[PDB]
C-alpha cells in the first residue's frame, strides 16, 4: 500500500541522482499535510522519495491539496475545503487541537496559527480563517501506525516506518495489543483483505471460497488466495473470518489477508518483554527469545520459491524433459515421476533434482581413460549431456505445485521453446538466532540467543518472559515510545478498573470516556498525536490483579521481581516487564 | 547449632490440574535453589505422549486445503498441536478420525486405540460443511521435551505423511516461593505445580524427584 | 590440499595479463623486462 | 626517528609500513568530523 | 607510472608515460600488488623472506 | 611470570616467542619455513624435534620448537 | 575465538576434510569423499573438528577503516547459521548487532597461517595503532557491570560498624571467602565498606612499603578496608598487580588496562580483559538497571524557569513589537534567552536525579549516553536549527518524555533530517580523503 | 520412560585443600539446574563444629586493646575464626587457652576437652610481648552453614563475652560454571565445573559425597509420592 502513494523526484523528466542539490531534500513548510516528512529512505535517496500524506489529495493539474475546515468569526464550520499550497499561504491555519466550545466556537483566549513563512503566531481567534481537519495531517499511513509517535525522535521514527514495510506475514498473524487508529482502515484499503460489497448472508464458507446471499437476491462469491507466493517470497494466504449463518453488511471483512487479523493490520506479535540486561547475551542491540516462540510457532512464517526450466530447440537437436539422466543412480531419481519432474509433496535438499532435462551433444571425443571404463563396465557413452534443474545451494523445502506448459499441448511459447515447467517449493521458517526483529519505534536487533523456557527471567506467576531487551541502547537513541507501549502493553493484557470510590481521580479529569474499565486482553488504540498522556498511564499502571489467584504481577512503576531460571534466585532489583509489539 | 527435624513434604490441592506442595524445614537460603531445581526439571523432562505425524487422504502435503473444510491443512495442524494425549503403551500407536456431513470436529471425535486417551475432547479442530469430509489418522509416540517435526526424508516415511512438531510436556505452569525466618531461623518453600491433565501434579513431582534423585551421585 | 602436500608458489594474475593486452589494443607498447634480460613473453 | 609503535608499545619494527597506518589513523576518525 | 595510472586521471597518465617512454622498476608496494608480487614491506622485505632455518646440531642429536 | 594457561592458538605466548627472533615479521618466516620443512618429512627433512601432539599441525609444532630454542636462523 | 556456523565451516574446509576422511577409511576414493561431504553424512563432523583445530581464519567487516578491521581468530564450530563474535572486538570492527554481517577468509599457505596467528591474531592487537589507547577495553554493559561492583554504598548491609564499648568492630572478616559466605546469606552487601584480611592479593605501593618493606606478600596476610566487590575486582587483575580499591569509571579502567600493557606481556592483558568481561556481564544483570516511565524524572522547576523566560521574551518581543528593537538582535536575544535557559533545566535536572537512578548510572559510569541526550529526554529538548542553518528562535519547550506537539515535531525534523543527510555524505567524503592519504 | 547418556564425575586436584570436579555430559540444560543446588548443599548442608563465642581475661569494658601482645582484639578474633576443630558433642563445649610465656601462641597451646580435636595446631593466634600473659575461653558448638555472630540478649548478661562469626561448614569457598561439549553425537551438551576449597577437617571428595547424600535424600520426599515416572543410569 505504501509503494503506491509514493512520490519521487527521480526518473526521466526530472533531476536524476547526484545532480539534485541537498536543498530539495530539506522538508519545506508546504509539505504539511501533503508529503510526510517522517517517512523517507535512510540512504543516498533521503528526501527525494516520500509518501503522500493521509488526507492529501492530487489536483487535476498535478498539485497536491490538503483538507481544511474553514473558520469564520471564531467558529469552525463543517465546511471542508481542499486547498493547494499556493492558496494555503494566503490564509491562516488554526491548529488541529484547540479547545472546542459547545456547538463550537474558539474557547481559548488565543489560537495557534500558521503564516506564509511559515510563521507561528497568535490572535484572539477573530482573524483565523481555516483550521486543520485533525492531527497527523502531515503524517503518512505507515507513520500514523507508530503508537506514541510524538515521543520518538524523527530519526528513530523514520527507521520505524521503513521497518514496518519490511515485516513478513506470519502463520498466526496476531494483531497489535496497543495500536493506533490506522490498523483497520489501512488493511482494507490495501486490497489483501476480502470485503463484502453487498449486504446479505453467508451461503457457504470453505477454505476455497466464501459465498454470500444478498438481500438483493443476487449472489456474490469470493475465491480465497491460498499460499500464493508473493513477489518477494512472502506467503499471501487468506483465511475466512465468518461462519455460515452470519449476517454481514456492505463493506465488511469476510476473510483476513496475510498480515491482517479481524480487519486490522497485524505486522507482528505481542510478546512479554524484560528490559534487564541479561548475562551479556543481549548486548549492543542483540536480543534473546523464549524457546516457546519456536515450539508454538508464534514467529514462524512461510516462504515460497519459484524454479523454472525450459526445453528449447537446439541447432544440434531438441531439448527433451525426461527422467533419463546420462550418469545417475536410480536413487537420485527416486522422487521423479515419468516425465522427469519432482513428484508433488516431495522433500527437496540442496542439489536435489527438480526437473530432469537433457540436451544434445556434439562430437564427444572421450578421453582414452574414459573409454576404457565404458568398455569394462559396459555403460554405453550417451549421446546427450545432462542439463537438469536442481535446487539451489543452501535451500530446501516441500514441493507445493507444478506448472507445465508444453508445445505438444497448444499453450503458447516463444519461438524455439517446446516445453516450460515451473516448480513451487515452500518451507516453514521457525524463528532462528540471527534473524532480525524490531518494534515500531526504530529499535532493531538480531536474535542473539534463544533459551529454554525453563531458565528465563520469569514472573512470580511462573510465567517466563519471551524477550529480553538491553537497557543501554534505550535511553541514548531517543525512542522512549517502546517503553510506554511496553507499559500499556501490560495494561491491555491484564485489564484494569479505575476507582469508582468517591468520584473520578484527578488524572482522569480531561481523560478517557468510559475507559474506566476494560477486561483482560482488550485491545487499545492511541492515535499518534491525540493518544494517551503520561498522567493517564500511571493511573492505569495500578490496575486489575488476577493471574489466576488475586496477586498483582506488576507495580505502578511497570516493574516486577523476576526469578532467574538458572540459579533460581530473584533478581536483586525490580525489572520492567510488559508486552511489546515486535515484527519479524 | 545443629537443628534436625527431617524435611517434611506434605501435599495439598488447589484445582484438579494443579496442587501445591510444601517442604519444611530447611536451612536458610535453600528453598530458592531447591525450588528452581525442580521447576527446571518439571518444565522439561516430564515424560509424556504426543502426536508425531498425521496422514490425511486427500492432501499430499501441509499447504493445501480440503473440500468443504473451513480451515486449511496448515491451520488445522496448528489446532491439533493443542491436543493433550496420554499413551500408556510404548512404540508408535496410530489413532483415527473420520467425520462427514456438517458439524464441528473436536478432539473427542478421535477414536483412541488401546490404552490411549484424549484428555481434552472439548477442543475444536475443524468446522465441516455439507460437502466437507475429513479423514485423518494420527500417530502418537512417547517421549519428553520438545522434538521438532522429523522430516519423512530422514525417517522412512512416504510422500503422504505430514510430520508435525511434537510437544510432550504433561506439566503446564510452575512457580514457587519461600518463607524465611529470623530461636534459630529456618526456611520453608511452597511450590505450585500445574499439569495439562494427562497426569496429576503428584505424579509429575514424583517424576522430577524420581528423575532428579537418580542424577545425583557420588 | 587433497594430497596434503605443501601449497605451491603463486603464478601471474590472469587479470594483469589481460591488462597488458588491453593496453596493447590502445597502441601502447608494454614490455615486461627482466633485470638484464630484455623482453619477456606471457604464454 | 619514527619512535614507539602505538600498537606494540615498543620501538617500531623494521618491516612496519607507517605510511598506510598513518593514512588510516587520520582518515578513520573522519566520519566523526562535523562537516 | 602504473601506480599513478590506477590512482586517478588514467588516460592523462598513460599518454604522458608512453611519450616519456617511462620504465617502472616495480619497487613500490601497489605495483607489486597489481602484478601479484610480494609487497616490499613487512614479511615481504628481503631480510625477512630470505631467512634460512635449520635445527641446531645439538637438537638433531636429541632426535 | 604467571599468565595462567594459554589455550590453543595463543600458546606459546608471542612475548616468549619474540625474544627468539628480531621482529614479529622475522618470526613469521621463521616458523613458516620450518612448518613447510616438517610436512616434507611426513611425505627439507628433519624434526619434529619436540614430541608431536596427537593430531598437532606442523605449523603449531614449529612454534613450540622455536619456543624451546631447538633451532636457530640467520636473517638475509 | 569466534563462533563459526558448522555448515559454513564444512564448505570452507571442504578440500581439507575430503583428504582427512580419505586418509581414514571413511571413504575409499576422492570421488566418494566429495559426495560424502556434499550430502553431509554424519561422519564428517567429527572429522571437521580435527581439520579446524588450531587453524585460524580472518574476520572482516566493511567498511574497513583501520587495519584492525581484519583480525584472526580460532574457529569454533557453532550451532545455527549465524556467526558468534567476541564482545570486546566490536569496538575495532565498529560492529553493531542490529544485523550487520561479516566475511570469513581461510588462510591456506604456511606463511599465511603464520601471519594470521602472529601478526593479525585478535589478542595481540589491543591498543589502537593511532592513539595507543586500549580498544578491547570493556564498554557498555561491562562498564556499568563493574562500576556497580566496585562502587561503595553508605549504610549498606553488614557495613563495618567500628564498634564501641560492649561489642568488637563487627566489620571484619577472617578472609574474602568468609565475606562470600556472609554475602550469600543476607549479612553482607557487595557494595559494603567493610575491611578484610587478604592473603592472596597485593596491597598498594604506598601501604606495601609501611606494612612490609622487607618484600611483598604472596602468602603474607594484610588487612585493608574495601567493598567486597573491589576485592573480587582485584582478583581479576594479575596477582602481581597492586590493589586499586576504587570505583571504576570507564577512564579509570582505561588507566588500569593501559598500565597493564606497559608492565605486562600481551597474553596477560588478553586474559585480564577476558576476566573483566565475564565479571562485568554477571554484575551488569545483577545491577538492577532498567528503564521505566517512572525512572525518567523531570525537574519541577521546569515550569517556573519556562514561564519566567517566556515573559523575558514577551517583554523583548514587546520591545521588538514597539519598533525600537533590531530584528536581527531580537532573535539573537531570544536565542540567548533560551540557550542558557536550557542549561538551568539541565542544572535543575541533575540536582533532582538520585545518584542511583538507572538512567544516570549509565551516563555516570561512561558506559554509554550523554547529558545533552538525557536533557532532551526529560526537561526540554531545546532550540532546533532551521533548514538554512540558522537557529529557529522558537524553542521546543516539551521534552520527549512529555511528548512534543504537532508543530514541535514538524520543526525538529527540519534539523533532524539535515543531520542524517550529513552522515550520508560525511562517509563518502571521508573515504575519498583516506584514499588520497593512502596513495 | 527415560534412558539417557551416562554422565561421568571426575576430580582434578589443585592442592590438598582444593579440588576441581566436572560432570560430563549432562543433558541440556541440566547443568545450570543442579549446579546452584550443589554450591548450596556443600556450603550450608554439611555438619561441622566451630567457635561460637569467646571471652579473654583482661577485656571487659575495653573497646579494642590487649597490653602485652602486638595483636589487637579484632586481629585475634579473626585470628581464631580460622581455628578448625571437629567436636563430637552435640552441645556447646568450652575449651581454654592460657599462656603467660613471652612467645608465639599457636592452636596447639589450647587444651581441647575430651571429644574436641584441633586440626590446625600450627595456626598462629597471638604474639605475646615480653613478660605478658594471655587467658582465653572458647565456646564450641556443632552446627551447619555460616551463622553470623549472635547477641541473643543473653550476650548482654555476660560481661566481656564476645560473640564471634561462626564458620560451621568445612568448605570455606565454592563456585561453579557451565560449558558445552559433545562434538557430534550430542550437540551443545552441558559440562558442569565446580570448585571446592575445603578445610583440613574433610577432603574435597568427602564433602562431595556428603553433599551428594544429603541432596539425594532430600529429593526422596517427592519420589516417595509415586515413583511412577523414572529415568536411567
Amino acid at each position: 500500500l505504501t509503494h503506491k502513494r509514493r512520490l519521487s523526484a527521480l526518473g526521466p523528466g526530472g533531476l536524476s541522482r547526484e545532480r539534485a542539490g541537498l536543498e530539495v531534500r530539506d522538508v519545506h513548510p508546504s509539505h504539511y499535510g501533503r508529503m510526510c516528512p517522517i517517512e523517507t529512505p535512510e540512504g543516498p535517496n533521503i528526501g527525494l522519495i516520500g509518501s503522500l500524506s493521509v488526507y492529501a489529495r492530487v489536483n487535476p493539474f498535478g498539485f497536491i491539496e490538503t483538507p481544511y475546515r474553514k473558520v469564520e468569526n471564531g467558529v469552525v464550520t463543517d465546511q471542508i475545503d481542499y486547498l493547494t499550497a499556493d492558496e494555503e499561504d494566503r490564509h491562516v491555519v488554526a491548529q488541529a487541537n484547540s479547545p472546542t466550545d459547545e456547538n463550537g466556537r474558539f474557547t481559548e483566549d488565543r489560537v495557534m496559527v500558521r503564516k506564509k513563512g511559515g510563521e507561528v503566531e497568535f490572535v484572539s481567534a477573530d482573524q483565523v480563517d481555516y483550521m486543520d481537519v485533525s492531527p497527523r495531517q502531515m503524517v503518512s499511513v505507515a507513520t500514523a501506525m507508530i503508537p506514541f509517535l510524538e515521543h520518538d525522535d524523527a530519526n528513530r521514527a523514520l527507521m520505524g516506518a521503513n521497518m514496518q514495510r519490511q515485516a513478513v506475514p506470519l502463520v498466526r498473524s496476531e494483531a497489535p495489543l496497543v495500536g493506533t487508529g490506522m490498523e483497520l482502515r489501512a488493511a482494507i484499503d490495501a486490497g489483501d483483505v476480502v470485503v463484502a460489497d453487498k449486504t446479505g448472508v453467508i451461503e457457504e464458507v470453505s477454505a476455497d471460497y466464501i459465498t454470500v446471499m444478498a438481500d438483493d437476491g443476487t449472489r456474490q462469491s469470493y475465491r480465497l488466495r491460498k499460499f500464493a507466493r508473493s513477489n518477494h517470497g512472502t506467503c499471501a494466504n487468506q483465511r475466512p473470518i465468518v461462519d455460515a449463518g452470519q449476517r454481514v453488511e456492505a463493506g465488511q471483512v469476510i476473510a483476513d489477508g496475510p498480515c491482517t487479523q479481524n480487519g486490522e493490520m497485524a505486522l507482528g506479535k505481542n510478546l512479554l518483554v524484560a528490559i534487564m540486561p541479561w548475562e551479556g547475551h543481549n548486548y549492543e542491540d542483540a536480543i534473546i527469545l523464549s524457546n516457546r516462540l519456536v515450539e508454538e510457532d508464534v514467529l514462524t512464517s512461510i516462504h515460497i520459491e519459484e524454479h523454472e526450466i525450459d526445453a528449447r530447440d537446439t541447432k544440434l537437436g531438441a531439448e527433451e524433459i525426461t527422467r533419463d539422466i546420462p550418469n545417475v543412480s536410480d536413487e537420485v531419481l527416486a522422487d521423479l515421476d515419468e516425465r522427469g519432474i519432482v513428484r508433488i509433496g516431495a522433500e527437496v535438499r540442496d542439489g536435489d533434482i527438480l526437473v530432469g532435462k537433457v540436451t544434445p551433444k556434439g562430437e564427444t571425443e572421450l578421453t582414452p581413460e574414459e573409454r576404457l571404463l565404458r568398455a569394462i563396465f559396459g555403460e554405453k557413452a550417451r549421446e546427450v549431456r545432462d542439463t537438469s534443474l536442481k535446487v539451489p545451494h543452501g535451500e530446501s523445502g516441500k514441493v507445493i505445485g507444478i506448472r507445465v506448459f508444453s508445445r505438444e499441448d497448444d499453450d503458447e511459447l516463444p519461438a524455439g521453446v517446446n516445453e516450460l515447467v515451473r516448480v513451487y517449493v515452500a518451507q516453514k521458517r521457525k524463528i532462528s538466532d540471527g534473524d532480525k526483529l524490531a518494534g515500531r519505534h526504530g529499535n532493531k536487533g538480531v536474535i542473539g540467543k534463544i533459551l529454554p523456557v525453563e531458565d528465563m527471567p520469569f514472573l512470580p506467576d511462573g510465567t517466563p518472559v519471551d524477550i529480553i531487551l538491553n537497557t543501554h541502547g534505550v535511553p541514548r537513541r531517543m525512542n522512549i515510545g517502546q517503553i510506554l507501549e511496553t507499559h500499556l502493553g501490560w495494561v491491555a493484557k491484564a485489564g484494569w478498573n479505575i476507582d469508582v470510590a468517591a468520584g473520578v481521580p484527578d488524572w482522569a479529569s480531561k481523560l478517557p470516556e468510559e475507559l474506566y474499565s476494560a477486561p483482560a486482553d482488550s485491545t487499545v488504540a492511541t492515535p499518534v498525536f491525540d493518544g494517551a498522556q503520561e498522567g493517564e498511564l500511571a493511573g492505569l499502571l495500578g490496575s486489575t490483579l488476577p493471574n489466576r489467584d488475586g496477586e498483582v504481577m506488576v507495580d505502578a512503576d511497570g516493574k516486577s521481581t523476576l526469578f532467574d531460571g538458572r540459579s533460581g534466585e530473584p533478581f536483586p532489583y525490580p525489572v520492567t516487564v510488559g508486552y511489546m509489539y515486535i515484527l519479524k | 547449632m545443629l537443628i534436625s527435624q527431617r524435611p517434611t513434604l506434605s501435599e495439598e490441592t488447589v484445582a484438579e490440574n494443579r496442587s501445591r506442595f510444601v517442604i519444611e524445614p530447611l536451612e536458610p537460603g535453600f528453598g530458592y535453589t531447591l525450588g528452581n531445581s525442580l521447576r527446571r526439571t518439571l518444565l522439561s523432562s516430564i515424560p509424556g505422549a504426543a502426536v508425531t505425524s498425521i496422514r490425511i487422504d486427500g492432501v499430499l502435503h501441509e499447504f493445501t486445503t480440503v473440500p468443504g473444510v473451513k480451515e486449511d491443512v496448515t491451520d488445522i495442524i496448528l489446532n491439533l498441536k493443542g491436543l493433550v494425549v496420554s499413551s500408556d503403551d510404548d512404540e508408535p500407536v496410530t489413532m483415527y478420525l473420520r467425520k462427514q456431513g456438517p458439524g464441528v470436529v473436536t478432539a473427542g471425535d478421535i477414536v483412541p486405540p488401546a490404552g490411549v486417551t484424549v484428555h481434552n475432547p472439548d477442543m475444536h479442530i475443524a468446522t465441516l460443511n455439507d460437502k466437507g469430509k475429513l479423514e485423518v489418522e494420527l500417530v502418537v509416540e512417547r517421549g519428553r521435551g520438545y522434538v521438532p517435526a522429523v522430516q519423512n526424508k530422514a525417517s522412512g516415511a512416504e510422500i503422504g505423511r505430514i510430520p508435525v512438531d511434537s510437544i510432550y510436556s504433561p506439566v503446564l505452569k510452575v512457580t514457587y516461593k519461600v518463607e524465611a525466618t529470623r530461636r534459630t531461623d529456618f526456611d520453608k518453600l511452597i511450590i505450585d505445580v500445574e499439569t495439562k491433565n494427562s497426569i496429576s501434579p503428584r505424579d509429575a513431582l514424583a517424576s522430577a524427584g524420581g528423575t532428579l534423585v537418580e542424577l545425583f551421585g557420588l | 590440499i587433497v594430497k596434503g602436500e605443501n601449497i605451491p608458489e603463486p603464478g601471474i594474475p590472469e587479470s594483469f595479463k589481460v591488462l597488458l593486452k588491453e593496453l596493447q589494443s590502445l597502441c601502447l607498447n608494454v614490455e615486461v623486462l627482466s633485470s638484464d634480460g630484455a623482453a619477456i613473453e606471457m604464454r | 626517528c619514527y619512535g614507539r609503535s602505538m600498537a606494540t608499545g615498543k620501538l617500531v619494527d623494521i618491516g612496519e609500513a607507517v605510511g598506510i597506518v598513518a593514512a588510516q589513523s587520520i582518515g578513520e576518525p573522519g566520519t566523526q568530523l562535523t562537516m | 607510472w602504473l601506480s599513478a595510472a590506477s590512482f586517478q586521471e588514467t588516460t592523462r597518465v598513460l599518454t604522458d608515460a608512453a611519450i616519456n617512454c617511462r620504465s617502472d622498476k616495480l619497487n613500490g608496494l601497489k605495483e607489486n600488488v597489481i602484478i601479484g608480487k610480494l609487497i616490499p614491506a613487512g614479511t615481504g622485505i628481503s631480510r625477512y623472506r630470505n631467512i634460512q632455518v635449520q635445527p641446531t646440531e645439538e637438537a638433531r642429536a636429541a632426535a | 611470570s604467571a599468565y595462567d594457561t594459554p589455550l590453543g592458538i595463543t600458546n606459546p605466548p608471542i612475548d616468549e616467542l619474540l625474544s627468539r627472533a628480531s621482529s614479529k615479521y622475522a618470526l613469521v618466516i621463521y616458523a613458516a619455513k620450518r612448518a613447510r620443512q616438517i610436512n616434507d618429512y611426513y611425505n627439507e627433512y628433519v624434526g619434529p624435534l619436540v614430541e608431536p601432539g596427537l593430531q598437532e599441525k606442523p605449523l603449531s609444532i614449529a612454534l613450540r620448537e622455536i619456543h624451546g630454542d631447538l633451532l636457530e636462523h640467520t636473517e638475509g | 575465538q569466534c563462533g563459526l556456523p558448522k555448515l559454513m565451516a564444512l564448505e570452507l574446509f571442504k578440500p581439507f576434510v575430503m583428504k582427512r576422511l580419505v586418509d581414514l577409511n571413511h571413504a575409499q576414493n576422492i570421488k566418494s569423499a566429495k559426495r560424502m561431504v556434499e550430502r553431509q553424512r554424519p561422519q564428517v563432523w567429527d572429522v571437521l573438528e580435527e581439520v579446524i583445530a588450531e587453524h585460524p581464519v580472518l574476520l572482516n567487516r566493511a567498511p574497513t577503516l583501520h587495519r584492525l578491521g581484519i583480525q584472526a581468530f580460532e574457529p569454533q564450530l557453532v550451532e545455527g547459521k549465524a556467526i558468534q563474535l567476541h564482545p570486546l572486538v566490536c569496538e575495532a570492527f565498529n560492529a553493531d548487532f542490529d544485523g550487520d554481517q561479516m566475511a570469513v577468509h581461510l588462510p591456506l599457505s604456511a606463511e599465511a597461517q603464520a601471519e594470521a596467528r602472529i601478526l593479525m591474531l585478535s589478542s595481540n592487537n589491543i591498543l589502537s595503532p593511532a592513539s595507543g589507547k586500549p580498544l578491547a577495553m570493556p564498554r557498555l554493559d561491562m562498564v556499568t557491570g563493574l562500576y556497580y561492583l566496585t562502587t561503595l554504598v553508605e549504610g549498606a548491609t553488614g557495613e563495618y560498624q567500628a564498634a564501641t564499648k560492649d561489642a568488637p568492630e563487627q566489620g571484619v572478616y577472617s578472609s574474602p571467602a568468609e565475606a562470600i559466605m556472609a554475602m550469600d546469606r543476607g549479612a553482607l552487601s557487595v557494595r559494603a565498606k567493610i575491611k578484610v584480611r587478604l592473603t592472596e592479593l597485593r596491597p598498594p605501593t604506598d601501604l606495601e612499603a609501611q606494612l612490609f618493606e622487607n618484600g611483598w606478600k604472596p602468602g603474607d596476610a594484610w588487612t585493608a578496608e574495601t567493598t567486597l566487590g573491589r576485592v573480587m575486582f582485584n582478583e581479576l587483575l594479575p596477582k602481581s598487580y597492586p590493589f586499586v580499591n576504587e570505583q571504576m569509571h570507564k577512564k579509570v579502567q582505561a588507566r588500569i588496562i593501559n598500565d597493564l600493557a606497559e608492565r605486562f606481556p600481551m597474553i596477560v592483558v588478553a586474559q585480564t580483559v577476558d576476566k573483566l568481561k565475564d565479571a562485568g556481564f554477571y554484575w551488569a544483570t545483577r545491577s538492577g538497571v532498567t528503564v521505566s516511565m517512572a525512572d525518567v524524572l523531570v525537574p519541577p522547576q521546569k515550569q517556573e524557569i519556562l514561564e519566567r523566560h517566556e515573559a523575558e521574551a514577551d517583554a523583548i518581543e514587546r520591545k521588538y513589537q514597539r519598533g525600537a528593537l533590531n530584528h536581527t538582535e531580537r532573535n539573537e536575544s531570544l536565542v540567548k534567552i533560551w540557550q542558557d535557559a536550557t542549561e538551568e533545566v539541565g542544572k535543575a535536572l541533575e540536582e533532582f536525579y538520585p545518584a542511583d537512578n538507572p538512567i544516570i548510572t549509565i551516563v555516570k559510569s561512561g558506559a554509554t549516553g550523554n547529558l545533552t541526550q538525557t536533557r532532551t529526554l526529560a526537561g526540554m529538548k531545546g532550540l532546533v536549527t532551521n533548514p538554512k542553518g540558522e537557529f529557529i528562535p522558537r524553542p521546543i519547550k516539551s521534552s520527549f518524555r512529555e511528548g512534543l506537539t504537532v508543530l514541535e515535531y514538524f520543526i525538529n525534523t527540519h534539523g533532524a533530517r539535515k543531520g542524517l543527510a550529513d552522515t550520508a555524505l560525511r562517509t563518502a567524503d571521508s573515504g575519498y580523503l583516506t584514499r588520497r592519504l593512502v596513495d
